[PDB]
């Protein structure tokens, strides 16, 4: 995952 | 949505819900209606789920709550993500999604205007950001779409805060300097809208930020005024 993803799963 | 309150019926009409349906059905991220058969969104909400057929978006609708096996949902057509998307930079975080039908333009479904190729110099002063994201960091979605005014902040000021990462000119960020406001997991995709003239205008996309409303951590947003040339190409009948 990026480290500052948004992505609810990450 | 960190430090908003409660949206009420028709204040951001543009605003979806792109859920995905497994074995159990869940909002991941937001997107605009730009148009009868257009959703704009972040690149980074189909990482994982690119294939069309697990995805519901919801229109008009204000509390997920509401949504019932019997609320209308559209279906994907198309996801077209920007060629040059990166992963793991954020770049050109963007994509389009082609609906399988028109949606009928209501007072709760109706299209957010883009912004004009020179909107890129344009300062925008009355700017907000909606979801139903996290309300804090390891928080929960929340159901009432959430609303949030923001300030835009200089590239040279949000770079600083990010010296682990390029901020390009394709890229604009948000936020107080002592935090509190910002986005959070859960508004991926979703719209920063700014409001002149009586009219609201889509100036980004909510896209990457550390942690949410921390001090001195702006929020990072795709510049949409910076894709206009790629979203007209691709819209083109």
């Amino acid at each position: 995952c990026p480290a500052y993803s948004x992505y609810l799963d990450c | 949505i960190v430090g908003g309150t409660n949206s009420s019926w028709g204040e951001w009409p543009w605003q979806v819900s792109l859920q995905v349906k497994l074995t159990a059905q869940r909002h991941l991220c937001g997107g605009s209606l730009i148009g009868h058969q257009w959703v704009l969104t972040a690149a980074h909400c189909f990482d994982g789920l690119p294939l069309q057929d697990v995805w519901r978006i919801y229109s008009g609708i204000l509390n997920l709550s509401d949504i019932t096996k019997d609320t209308p949902f559209s279906q994907i057509k198309e996801i077209i993500i920007h060629q040059n998307y990166k992963v793991s930079e954020g770049n050109h975080d963007i994509a389009l999604i082609k609906l399988q039908a028109p949606l009928n333009y209501t007072e709760f479904q109706k299209p957010i205007s883009l912004p004009s190729k020179g909107d890129t110099s344009t300062i925008y002063t009355n700017c907000w950001v909606t979801g139903w994201g996290f309300s804090k960091e390891k928080g929960e979605i929340q159901n009432i779409l959430q609303k949030v005014n923001i300030p835009l902040v200089t590239n040279e000021e949000c770079q600083k805060r990010y010296q682990d990462y390029k901020i390009t000119q394709r890229m604009v960020c948000a936020g107080y300097k002592e935090g509190g406001k910002d986005a959070c997991k859960g508004d991926s995709g979703g719209p920063l809208v700014c409001k002149h003239n009586g009219m609201w205008r889509l100036v980004g996309i909510t896209s990457w930020g550390e942690g949410c409303a921390r001090r001195e951590q702006p929020g990072v947003y795709t510049k949409v005024a910076e894709y206009m040339d790629w979203i007209l190409e691709k819209t083109q009948s």
